């Protein structure tokens, strides 16, 4: 089903990310309800810097947020931003792949040969052709 | 249920091998 | 609760939950139902039997509840039938008074029509020569447009959204079939060009200043050949975008969403311009005026605001509904705003004075589709009961009733001539109704004894492949366009 | 009625929190307050479902219904300071009732990541052409006058074009015609004339063994079968003896040249025959009838080796259990036939080619029987109890299969 | 489960045949969150009034105190009709004929030079 | 200014979360991918938050390992002011 694969291709990529981060000086074989708790606090955290840094820039009549709009957004969430160059500094960084694509062939749609019929003058040429 | 049309379907009443000519006249 | 009518079933289950006082003290719909008066239009032949059973002191307390909580609006005439009373009831504070539906409404079109308002009644925008050049090529489209009628049934071109795994919540098409907007549940607005002409925006602020300046081709120069797509995605809502409305000059997309803001997107720069924050609550609909300056937005806070694209604050607040203002539609002269709602009433609002001039009751579910006749004399409304009720704006009565659809009728439009009303619902059907034989006949009693003309008015049904018909549009050559996400 | 949550669940929650010795009127007071708030929100989430034009719901209506009632959207944690998690939701908790509650972090990384779909695109079609709904795939479904044919002249011309394209003069023409057969919804009421054209064709096309004419007709049968709209088991009594002869017949055309092609055709015939027994199945009519004809094709002595190879293929593609029961007591006969072809100096005939193909196919089928319900051991000379046909090379094929299983 | 099978009967009494995959699971999560905040406020209130065990009046007090800083509901009809008639009395302004793109003042719009960092 | 000098070194350094996944949840909230180094800081700030909780839940597991449980996440998030909830209904 490609309908729920729109969401599950990116949420089950975040499950591999937490499973790859839990191995960084943490625990092993965590409880199941403790993983869906922490990845719910992670999605709610990205969605809160999304709504608040957009609100801080649009309050200043802008449309896309700069660095000065996020370092005020993270202050209003109590983050202590100065400790963030240290985390990135640790070599302990890992690489996880972005997800693949549901349709590899892009646009293979070629319908079928069977042109017949034209258009009456109340239908312009850019509408689809009358079928066989 | 024997009254069902499936019993009277030609495939049920027809033997395929007998039907094949097999180059036989 | 068992001996009630079948069309009150969704109303009683909100009451079965209400058992405490503090549960009702924060409902704000039953709080306004307890303080208002049910109108209860009855005839004088039946009121004499009622008052001869209540003025006596044998009962003496149910008469006290009636004269405290119920208005009674008496008309002199025949007592209505049961299938005529069933057609015009179903709303809290139901069957409003005839003294509300007797105000003078200027339901005529602008430019003599005695029902037309003056041009300086509402301060509309100005027009130039380029605008007279538009109507010259508009009547070339009206030529190929055929008096659809009941014989020359129109061709429907369905513009389905194929993948749409973010849920499509809002569609709009421009007046010429050139752009199609899509409001989606992933908080995006996506503009598609349907003509073979890609969407082009100025690449940089420096580019517009150097180009033009007496070049004489402003439209060609403003488009930049570096930004040219068949699809432009607009970001900035923090919630699912529920309303989508183009401006008649094909700039100025409007969008409203769950986050309580109405947003004005440019279609020349493809950025956001203004965020109109008046609701704290989900704005369920928005629409530009047909002249393009004012716009109306209705939200969860049970009002509809009138904005002007020049003020951060609204100009008119239409605050008489008892539930969410689901729909907001402008009149073709833009002096009147029709707001359907979730308390099963449709209300016309004058833009001057903000007064409610008409109250249309008779729907059994929340009204989800509103549309005006191109004459300006009629109004088609659809709701979750699958009924399309045709209202005469001057008469203020039920006139016609179209009861072919099964599920929620979410899109209505009349033809460009007015010959056919097209209805699209969640039944995945596009029904066509004869909008000339419906108004052929068109008081002192408040009703016309409407018939069961639904079978005669149906022209076609047109079942769609698993696709709810979210939008219905009529090309200026009278071609039906429809756009629903394929589920 | 007015259904509330049970009070015997509210005392469990209270005593698991530190509040012991609660009265029943105290406990009934909890379960009518919270059952109202569930009813208040589910009536309010119904607003977003009706304004979201979906009825089905997407995990999220209750997130907006809570935010509308000024209660936080997130579930599974409550922040009394409200600032890191405001009314933005976290999408709930993916939890189950039959949840194990214990998981391995390594397994989650091992599990494959799903692919991401193409962005929403706009496609227009036609619901109505001047009043009539087209049957496109975007739509759901004594002198007296001479009789008028029920089939139309557009339909008759369509039948003529599809049949003249399906005899494979050009390959792109064939492939479209095959896709047209595979998905035309209105291809019923033309299906007698297609079945008769197939049946009649194979029978006058085996008079001279014209392999393409037959490979094109078998592809036409396969394109007729996977069409979901048409009702086929009224016509399968003509379809099945056509595929039977294709598999069990001799080739007028010499085979050292197209026998590979002939073998492919037989495989196609055996594929459609197994599908013909998978569908259309009632008690003891179709599958058992073709199984009986295949077995008496196998048992009869001095049977043409083309017919032998085709019947062997047809018996083999019948599934898991059929070779588990029908391909067991016969290895000695297969080996004796191979030994006779081997003995003697005449290879001109087709008997030798037929023997090699039959032995290879039988040996591969034996390999899953050896793999599916046996354990490998003594792969050197134990197969000499089965006339020593494949022996150590068969053992090497089994080892390659085991390596593929290890890779899986 | 025990309390999760009653939640599927509250939805079926309301005619909800098919909703969300886990909607029963999160209405039980809300019902648990609501009863452990009626009790939690009540236990503090019982300590505040000093008593051996939590009593019904403390539980009612817990609900009333929460309803004062919890739900706010949309604004009421007597408040909406007062701000309407205060707003609908002001007449509509006239329009300047060639002002250009009609927009609010620039501190109310989203049209600023909209900077970004230099990549180096 | 260290944090400006830090972000100018992020044309390399693919972080632990991909930018196709961090950028997906940013596009969901209106944040559009103008600069790809801007995504990598948000992906780093979200790693450091999860890493600081898993490093503090390890201290609450050494006293009572190599196993992350809900009774280790409960005192670890309690100094953060976050009351985590047991499932208790499955």
């Amino acid at each position: 089903n490609p309908a729920d694969n729109y969401h599950l291709a990116r949420r089950r990529t975040l499950q591999v990310v937490v499973s790859s981060l839990l191995t960084e000086a943490g625990f092993e074989s965590a409880e199941k309800a403790s993983v869906e708790t922490l990845t719910e606090m992670l999605q709610s955290y990205i969605s809160e810097i999304g709504r608040s840094a957009k609100s801080y820039c649009e309050h200043t009549a802008r449309t896309q947020p700069t660095l000065s709009d996020i370092v005020v957004t993270l202050v209003e969430m109590g983050f202590n931003v100065d400790t963030l160059p240290a985390y990135a500094k640790r070599s302990q960084r890992m690489v996880i792949t972005a997800p693949p694509v549901t349709n590899q062939p892009v646009t293979p749609k070629a319908l079928t040969a069977g042109q017949n019929r034209p258009h009456p003058p109340h239908i312009p040429s850019h509408f689809p052709e009358f079928p066989d | 249920d024997l009254l069902a049309d499936e019993n009277f379907l030609m495939v049920t009443q027809l033997h395929w091998e007998d039907d094949i000519i097999w180059d036989g006249e | 609760h068992g001996d009630q009518e079948c069309y009150y079933q969704d109303d009683l289950r909100v009451l079965s939950s209400l058992t405490k006082k503090e549960h009702m003290k924060g409902n704000e719909t039953m709080l306004d139902f307890r303080t208002s008066k049910f109108v209860l239009r009855i005839s004088r032949d039946s009121y004499q039997l009622l008052k001869r059973h209540l003025q006596e002191k044998q009962n003496n307390q149910i008469w006290n509840i009636v004269q405290e909580h119920l208005y009674i609006d008496i008309f002199d005439g025949m007592p209505r039938s049961k299938q005529q009373i069933d057609a015009m009831v179903g709303s809290l504070a139901g069957e409003a008074k005839r003294e509300a539906n007797k105000s003078k409404v200027f339901f005529g079109l602008l430019k003599q029509d005695p029902n037309a308002p003056p041009q300086n009644r509402i301060p509309l925008p100005e027009l130039k020569d380029s605008d007279k050049l538009d109507k010259i090529m508009n009547m070339k489209e009206t030529t190929k447009r055929v008096r659809l009628g009941p014989d020359c049934l129109p061709s429907i071109c369905f513009y389905t959204f194929l993948n749409a795994y973010q849920g499509l919540t809002a569609v709009d098409v421009t007046d010429d079939s050139s752009l199609i907007a899509g409001g989606f549940a992933d908080s995006t607005v996506r503009v598609w060009s349907v003509t073979p002409k890609k969407l082009r925006s100025v690449k940089q602020a420096s580019d517009l200043s150097l180009i033009d300046k007496e070049s004489d081709d402003v439209l060609e120069r403003i488009m930049d050949e570096k930004t040219a797509s068949e699809l432009k995605i607009l970001y900035g809502h923090s919630g699912p975008v529920y309303g989508a409305s183009f401006s008649p000059d094909r700039n100025y997309l409007l969008s409203s969403s769950e986050d309580g803001t109405v947003r004005l997107w440019s279609l020349q720069t493809f950025t956001c311009l203004v965020g109109y924050k008046g609701h704290n609550y989900p704005v369920w609909d928005t629409q530009f005026s047909p002249y393009g300056y004012y716009f109306v937005s209705g939200g969860h806070d049970r009002v509809a605001r009138l904005w002007a694209t020049d003020h951060y604050q609204p100009l008119r607040i239409f605050a008489g509904h008892l539930a969410d203002v689901n729909c907001t539609r402008f009149h073709p002269n833009s002096n009147y705003v029709a707001t359907g709602s979730a308390d099963r009433t449709v209300r016309l609002w004058d833009v001057l004075n903000g007064n409610c001039v008409r109250i249309f009751t008779g729907h059994k579910g929340p009204i989800h589709s509103l549309t005006f006749s191109p004459n300006g004399r009629f109004l088609a409304t659809g709701a979750t009961d699958g009924r399309v009720l045709l209202w005469d704006i001057g008469h203020g009565l039920m006139v016609g009733e179209l009861k072919g659809h099964t599920d929620t009728v979410c899109s209505l439009r009349f033809s460009r001539d007015g010959e056919i009303l097209a209805s699209g619902s969640m039944d995945n059907t596009v029904r066509l109704w004869d909008a000339i034989k419906a108004f052929e006949d068109l008081t002192a009693t408040g009703h016309i004894n409407l018939p069961e003309n639904s079978q005669e008015l149906l022209l076609g049904t047109y079942m769609t492949k698993s696709t709810p018909v979210v939008h219905l549009h009529f090309t200026r050559r009278n071609l039906v366009l429809a756009a629903g996400a394929y589920s | 009625s007015n259904t509330v949550l049970p009070s015997e669940s509210m005392k469990v929650v209270a005593e698991s929190m530190g509040i012991a010795q609660i009265q029943e009127e105290t406990c009934q007071l909890l379960t009518d307050e919270v059952s109202y708030r569930i009813k208040e929100i589910a009536q309010d989430a119904l607003k977003f479902m009706h304004m979201g034009k979906r009825q089905k719901l997407t995990t999220s209506d209750i997130d907006y219904a809570l935010k509308l009632k000024n209660v936080e959207p997130l579930y599974g944690f409550h922040a009394q300071e409200f600032i890191p998690f405001r009314f933005a939701s976290g999408g709930g908790r993916e939890l189950y009732f039959y949840e194990e509650k214990e998981v391995d972090l390594s397994d989650i990384i091992n599990t494959p990541l799903p692919r991401v779909p193409l962005d929403v695109c706009l496609k227009a079609h036609w619901l109505s052409i001047e009043g009539c709904q087209p049957a496109i795939p975007e739509n759901p479904p004594r002198l007296k006058p001479r009789s008028i044919h029920e089939l139309s002249v557009e339909q008759q011309l369509y039948y003529k074009e599809i049949t003249e394209a399906c005899v494979g003069s050009c390959e792109a023409k064939r492939a479209e015609a095959l896709q047209s057969i595979a998905t035309d919804p209105g291809l019923y009421q033309m299906l007698p004339r297609f079945s008769t054209f197939i049946s009649e064709g194979v029978r006058v096309n085996v008079v001279q063994n014209n392999l393409a004419l037959l490979i094109y007709l078998m592809r036409m049968v396969k394109a007729l079968m996977d069409n979901p709209t048409l009702y086929l088991e009224k016509y399968v009594h003509e379809l099945i003896p056509a595929v039977m002869t294709c598999i069990v017949s001799r080739q007028l055309c010499l085979r050292p040249d197209v026998d590979n092609h002939w073998a492919l055709r037989d495989f196609a015939a055996r594929l459609v025959a197994q599908i013909c027994k998978h569908f259309s199945t009632t008690t003891n009519n179709i599958q058992s009838r073709i199984t009986k004809t295949f077995t008496k094709s196998w048992v009869d002595e001095k049977t043409p080796w083309t017919t032998r190879y085709g019947s062997i293929a047809g018996l083999a593609e019948l599934g898991h259990d059929v070779i588990k029961t029908l391909i067991l007591p016969r290895l000695q006969q297969e080996g004796e036939r191979i030994r006779s072809v081997l003995d003697g100096p005449v290879l001109s005939n087709i008997d030798r080619i037929g023997a090699d193909h039959v032995q290879s196919l039988l040996l591969k089928h034996c390999a899953p029987v050896l793999a599916k319900l046996r354990p490998p051991p003594d792969n050197q000379d134990a197969y000499r109890a089965e006339f020593g046909s494949l022996g150590p090379l068969l053992c090497s094929q089994v080892v390659k299969a085991r390596a593929q299983a290890a890779l899986q | 489960p025990k309390d999760a099978q009653m939640m599927a009967q509250i939805l079926k009494d309301m005619g909800i045949t098919e909703y969300e995959p886990r909607v029963i699971n999160q209405m039980l999560e809300f019902a648990f969150r609501y009863v452990t905040t009626i009790l939690d406020d009540a236990k503090i209130y019982s300590s505040h009034a000093k008593k051996a065990t939590v009593d019904a009046d403390d539980v009612r007090l817990a609900i009333q105190c929460r309803a004062d800083q919890s739900f706010t509901s949309p604004p009421p009809r007597d408040f909406l009709l007062d701000i309407a008639r205060q707003r609908n009395q002001t007449p509509l302004p006239l329009i300047k004929p060639y002002s250009g793109p009609r927009l609010p003042p620039d501190r109310y719009c989203l049209t600023a030079p909209n900077y970004r960092l230099k990549s180096l | 200014t260290p944090l400006v000098d830090f972000l100018m070194q992020l044309e390399d350094y693919t972080p632990t979360i991909p930018d196709a996944v961090t950028g997906y949840y940013l596009n969901r909230a209106g944040f559009e991918a103008s600069d790809p180094r801007i995504i990598r800081l948000i992906s780093l700030a979200a790693q450091k938050f999860i890493s600081d909780i898993a490093n503090d839940a390890l201290q609450h597991c050494k006293m009572k390992k190599y196993t992350l449980t809900m009774e280790d996440l409960t005192p670890a998030l309690s100094e953060y002011g976050i009351n985590v909830k047991k499932p208790h209904y499955f």
